[PDB]
């Protein structure tokens, strides 16, 4: 028996962290019959509460149990003060905890909908109904929090006619400065938004799923003379982040190049079969690159370079150089699944030693954040410097098959 | 190897040197038996805290920075009803774990307090929707007056 | 009700910066026409201080330095024994008059080592080595007073000012070399920047012009490079991080040419992570601290994710302090963990303080009480026997300034329960500081009892209100003193002096009465 | 061969240009730090020996000279010098004091820095009546017969600068950074002294930057609500910034890592444009490390705005007793000719445009015409002003490096007239002028060895010796200006197809170590 009379007078950190545990499923009820409804008076409900839930949720047009839920349900969940308080607290972070906020066009006012994990819509607002109370009741008078630019565009679920209709609404009324990022997932949908990307002045981050569009939209791969379909260089100086979700093998042709996109800073990668990082040309500065749940690892192919510039055999590199120490520090994190290996302080010391760090750090190419999650099928042994295994910019949480990780 | 601390009203709790390590903000106090004040937690609330910490000192607790084993985890079999005492004691418990910097009980109380929201009915949403005057009264009149007809 | 609390502690931020970090240390505005020029007599006295130091005194001072103080020169010089060789060459060297540049830069370094060694030198050993008289038949002001009555202070002053005159004698201004910067880094742990800010800031601008005229950026050793150049490179890098660390502690609006262009947790800034871990963690703590404290003059407000992130690497540094190699008999190791515990308490205390000012989050009073409690806990454990010299580091004059001025500004408006007890124990231990800081210590106690007298004017004079804001004499004079520090540290006045000929120029009764009885324009000295 | 030799050298010429004609021959002193002694001997007592030659009417006549001639030099810091007259008689009475003020011997330091620059523009006849040769030759004592056309008009100026800078170190400006450090530098470093002492002048300009930008002033425009003292003080302070950052450019190099020329970006009546020309001058040059050759769209924009630049100075009409006016337009016409010639060099070197040669040759004609009027009578001292020893270096080194590999018909004629007008320059530059003449002779014998040994190539990569000589030249200037050698003497304790032997017939004969000292 919760009451919302209280629970806006909890401390704002606890009000963070309860919403941290509440991701997009704020409510939970989720799993010849020619669409008989069996609702008593609802024939004008499905005119104006299920014209668009049929389209967006066509799996549950049948719905053996939950047919009557989402009509009467979201009459008030866009006004419940708890969920509106979520959209108070997460603007006050500039969108860290649960952003997931995109643009949709439906019912002729361009509802700024939010979707859940299973891409089922929950809450919607329109523009002057949103920034009249959702914004000004967190930002009191000051003018930097009255700028919202963490709103995605995300064309993989809009059918294309909705897409090129929701492009032409921001040209005459200047909401283009609001738009945050854009998600992708030849395809007729994706090319519209890029030749319609002339001047938004507000792009940071990019997500593309799959091989076939990645090969033609991100890799330079030698070619610089595309007649139409500009990726024009004036807005090419804006981006910070690259996301790759699911692949088969990133460099099927020869090469995962980023000779352009010089301002990129973070690269998240995801559930991908093959990565060989020598195929990535690693632009001049990016301090973060990461991957999660990967299944084949070649890992820069430079351990044998250390083997050849210290001029010994691999067997002699193993049999006496590694001593399996655990002094005081490494009991702090668990990592009971991992066998860290360490180099020596006596047989090489002060010389033939910092040159090894030079070979490592010429390859690591000005980055520090690695963030490896779940692993399987590593091939070449994992090497980390001292400067990155100490002070924990390396982290492998669920480390199921990995052994002979080694720190220099 | 027996360390003690004092409560909000003042009582003595011998624990052990190694059961006490789960309060990391007690481990900033063991740079040096030794007493430690926690003035915002009562006796029985930290009795619940110490019983939790004693029985899951027998287990392993994950990496506390991954957003994988936090945003989706089992609650426990044990911690269902021992953190289902009452509405109001859970608030005192989560303030207490915010003090003692034991993140896993803070998230474990967050599990149950998460459960008491995923599963509230749509008929308190009928009535407990405008507890706080966010919209000015003309438009909560209005919100019923573009919704005059479904009930 | 209590509606002054939101528009109060933000003005406390504006006061906390603009009194306790510039109005009490970085203001030395004098007049120019009065000030006597050094023609001589700042020359001739310290050949007399040269031969006042003999040879075995220098060797036992070096034994003092190697045995216990081994956490201050290690950022500068590393090994000790080469300076045994070097003081051997100085006790053979003085008998020449045509001394070269190299040897006298070497004496710049080694006088900087004695100056830093006499600052931290306990009086029980210093009394039985030196003798009191020959200073006072030089200068006659008092006849009978021991070292602890201010002779250590003036010895440190004269040691420093004519080690600097020996640099003046060697003309550093055309011969840049790294040992000028090493002389600074060994001298940065004395209070001379507090005694002379303008001198130290100008010569730190020459420290910057020494260093950044070397154009070294990456400090990892390369593959295609000489071994001796590799070791020179890594020691150059350690010098850079210690200079940035001792540049932050000095920082303010009196140097417009500042070095620090790095980041720690950002998520023209250039570099990040050019060393792994020996003593770089010091600069990591200081870089956490600068992200907290740039907002002292900034009118904006901190987003909470930043301060949550700072809390996170304080949880990391809570074990990075312990993970150093424990040395059971070595007491320079316990000097190092004194330094490390005191920094990680200090920065996190201001973190929780900022939590209380803007966001008023859970327990963010009682947390601040806990961290001030553990600061005073460290100060009382390092107080019994054979362990007294730790409290002479010139940051404990900073954090005690921070904590005392905060809690005394807390009891003027808010009368909480136990924070009376914390204030009374804090002022009691403030009077029990080690006896070297001189003018600034007693004038801190003057400011403390100034605000303690302001406590009694709170609950006696009632309030006046304008509809939305309370009007009160405290609410006038607490902006009046900020305005007078505005007027004092604005140097357009001096330009009107230095150019041309023309010169520039019932609330009230209690306001300028309390101005006249307790003036604030007195840190000028 | 084919025309393939030209960009291989001309896009290596500029990297040679900024690494020989500007740093190794100007802005470095290699210094062995185990050489120089203490300064209590040989650096104090002789200074108060160099005061004594200055008496009342001599300095007063010096001030009488310094008003009607120098209206582009003194006006950076003064206005009218009645303040100087008053300040020098309280100087003259202030010599009777023993423990002086700070402000007073700051005023002494500034008026000594006034005389230091002011005698350095004496034609030798008036300094012949306003000095006597005999009282000096006893301690420096090289010889006794030599007169002011050699030696003493250099070393007397150098030691006037030394006494000024001695009162600066003696009053200890590092504790009292008053502004008059900066307008000490502004008047003083007009003279040769930054070339004589680079390492002193660089750090002293760094202290001048500490003096300035610790005033935090950004508002410079005149107002209405404030006392007139603020307006006239800001009038002085803005122009002091302008000429400071200009002289910060003229000193800029890698031996000064603190700059304020970066803090200004690109786009009476005459003093406002002396920074606009330098403002267009910066971005002509900063392309050495920046390997990107400049797009044309900048250069023609500069080309049109120069046409309005000699549109306005056309509208200036001078006074003919006011030699003030001849000096200021001499700076004006010589500066626009400098930047115009310098940009046409870029046109010819990256685009090889026709008609650019003929305009270069007519645009090396203007500077020589301007020099040949100001030799006859009462007009000689403009040539001593030190922008000229920049541009004559550039014009001689460029025209020589254009005739070594390309013969142009009448451009030999301008080369020989230019290298004879080099030989009839005023003696006040001295060692650097002789240094340039040695380098010119080096390039001429380089031309001789160019025509005496011809090319060998196997593939598409050149093998002729001259290219290896100039690569050795840049490499050794790099190895000598490598400062991590100075670091390791800093720590000190750690101890510091025919191409086989066909360079030591040349590099052993003219080494490049005959530039450094």
């Amino acid at each position: 028996s919760f009451n919302p009379v209280r629970f806006l007078e909890l401390p704002i950190d606890i009000r963070k962290e309860v919403y941290f545990h509440l991701d997009g499923n704020f409510c939970g009820a989720h799993p010849g019959k020619p669409s008989y409804k069996r609702s008593k008076r609802s024939k004008k409900l499905l005119r104006y509460m299920y014209p668009v839930f049929a389209t967006y949720l066509n799996i549950f047009e049948y719905s053996p149990q939950l047919i009557e839920k989402w009509l009467e349900y979201a009459f008030w969940l866009r006004y419940d003060c708890l969920v509106l308080d979520c959209f108070k607290v997460n603007h006050l972070y500039d969108g860290t905890l649960i952003d997931a906020l995109e643009w949709t066009y439906l019912d002729n006012e361009l509802r700024l909908a939010y979707f859940n994990k299973a891409s089922m819509l929950e809450v919607w607002y329109t523009f002057k109904e949103y920034k009249k109370w959702v914004i000004d009741s967190v930002a009191f008078d000051e003018l930097d929090l009255l700028n919202v630019s963490n709103i995605q565009f995300n064309i993989d679920n809009l059918t294309p006619q909705l897409v090129d209709k929701c492009l032409s609404i921001l040209e005459q009324k200047d909401l283009f400065a609001t738009i945050g990022e854009v998600q992708f997932g030849t395809s007729i949908s994706v090319i519209r938004t890029i030749r319609s990307m002339e001047s938004m002045k507000s792009l940071r981050k990019i997500t593309v799923r799959g091989e076939k569009l990645y090969e033609l939209l991100i890799n330079f791969h030698g070619f610089r003379d595309n007649p139409g379909k500009t990726i024009s260089y004036i807005v090419k100086r804006r981006i910070n982040e690259i996301r790759l979700s699911r692949m088969n093998q990133i460099s099927r042709t020869g090469l995962a190049d980023f000779t352009r996109w010089d301002n990129l800073q973070k690269l998240v990668l995801s559930r991908v079969a093959y990565i060989d990082l020598n195929s990535i040309v690693f632009p001049k500065n990016f301090k973060s690159l990461t991957m999660k749940r990967v299944s084949k690892i070649k890992w820069w192919n430079i351990e044998e370079n250390i083997l050849k510039e210290l001029k010994v055999d691999k067997r002699t590199f193993k049999s006496l150089y590694i001593k399996e120490d655990d002094s005081k520090f490494t009991k702090f994190f668990n990592l009971r699944h991992t066998r860290i290996k360490e180099l020596d302080k006596s047989e090489i010391n002060q010389i033939t030693y910092l040159r090894c760090q030079a070979i490592v750090w010429l390859s690591f190419r000005t980055l520090n954040h690695i963030k490896l999650q779940n692993v399987s099928e590593v091939f070449n042994n994992i090497i980390v410097p001292r400067a990155l295994f100490d002070s924990k910019r390396v982290e492998i949480y669920r480390c199921e098959k990995i052994s002979q990780v080694l720190v220099i | 190897s027996n360390v003690v601390l004092v409560s909000g009203e003042g009582e003595r709790f011998t624990v052990d040197k190694k059961i006490a390590e789960r309060s990391l903000l007690l481990k900033n106090y063991l740079n040096d038996e030794i007493v430690m004040p926690v003035p915002n937690v009562r006796s029985s609330v930290l009795q619940k805290v110490i019983e939790w910490a004693e029985h899951h000192r027998d287990s392993n607790f994950p990496d506390e920075d991954d957003d994988d084993s936090r945003k989706s985890a089992p609650v426990d079999s044990w911690d269902r009803e021992f953190l289902k005492v009452d509405q109001e004691m859970l608030y005192e418990i989560i303030l207490a774990a915010n003090y003692l910097n034991i993140k896993p009980l803070l998230d474990a109380g967050c599990k149950v307090v998460a459960e008491m929201i995923r599963g509230r009915s749509p008929e308190e949403i009928r009535r407990t929707f405008n507890i706080v005057n966010d919209f000015t009264p003309e438009e909560e009149a209005a919100i019923r007056r573009e919704n005059e007809w479904a009930e | 009700s209590k509606e002054y609390l939101p528009d109060l502690l933000l003005f406390w931020q504006n006061y906390e910066y603009w009194i306790t970090n510039i109005g009490l240390y970085k203001t030395k505005q004098r007049d120019l026409t009065r000030t006597p020029a050094n023609l001589d007599t700042d020359t001739e006295e310290c050949m007399f201080w040269m031969n006042y130091l003999q040879k075995d005194q220098s060797f036992q001072l070096m034994n003092f330095a190697m045995e216990n103080l081994g956490a201050l020169y290690f950022g500068s010089i590393g090994d000790i024994s080469e300076l045994y060789l070097r003081v051997e060459q100085y006790w053979d060297r003085r008998a020449d008059k045509n001394h070269s540049v190299d040897g006298k830069y070497w004496d710049a370094l080694i006088w900087s080592v004695f100056t830093m060694c006499i600052y931290y030198m306990p009086v029980e050993k210093l009394a039985e080595i030196f003798s009191v008289y020959p200073l006072h038949e030089y200068l006659g002001s008092n006849k009978r007073l021991n070292w602890e009555d201010g002779m250590q202070l003036v010895m440190c002053q004269n040691f420093a000012r004519c080690s600097l005159f020996q640099l003046k004698q060697c003309d550093f201004m055309a011969h840049p070399d790294i040992r000028l910067v090493q002389a600074y880094l060994i001298l940065a742990t004395t209070t001379f920047p507090y005694d002379e800010p303008l001198l130290a800031n100008s010569l730190l601008t020459q420290c910057i012009h020494t260093f950044k005229n070397f154009h070294v950026d990456d400090f990892r050793p390369l593959l295609n490079d000489d071994p001796v150049e590799s070791i020179a490179k890594v020691t150059l890098g350690r010098i850079f991080y210690r200079l940035c660390g001792c540049d932050y502690l000095q920082s303010g609006p009196r140097k417009p040419i500042a070095l620090h262009t790095e980041v720690s947790s950002l998520l023209n800034v250039d570099v990040y992570r050019e060393e792994n871990s020996t003593e770089v963690l010091y600069w990591k703590i200081i870089s956490l601290d600068r992200d907290l404290d740039q907002y002292l003059n900034k009118s904006s407000k901190p987003p909470l994710k930043t301060l949550d992130a700072i809390r996170r690497e304080l949880d990391i540094f809570q074990y990075k302090v312990d993970s150093l190699e424990e040395d059971f008999r070595s007491n320079n190791s316990r000097f190092q963990k004194f330094i490390a515990l005191f920094q990680i308490s200090t920065v996190s205390w201001k973190l929780f303080k900022m939590y209380l000012i803007y966001y008023d989050t859970a327990d963010s009073l009682l947390k601040v009480i806990h961290y001030s409690k553990v600061i005073i806990s460290l100060i009382v454990n390092n107080f019994h026997a054979k362990s007294e010299f730790f409290n002479r580091h010139p940051m404990v004059m900073q954090t005690i300034t921070r904590v005392v001025s905060f809690i005394s500004f807390y009891q003027i408006f808010v009368e909480s329960a136990a924070v009376k007890q914390l204030l009374v124990d804090l002022t009691e231990l403030t009077a029990n500081l080690p006896t070297i800081f001189g003018s600034k210590l007693d004038k801190l106690v003057y400011l403390t009892e100034r605000l303690s007298k302001l406590k009694l004017l709170w609950d006696k004079v009632q309030l006046l209100d304008s509809g939305d804001s309370f009007y009160h004499p405290v609410f006038k004079i607490l902006q009046n003193d900020i305005k007078i520090i505005e007027l004092k540290n604005d140097e357009m006045f001096s330009l009107i002096k230095g150019l041309g000929s023309l010169v520039p120029l019932d609330f009230r009764t209690i306001v300028e009465e309390f101005q006249s009885e307790y003036n604030i324009s007195d840190i000028l000295s």
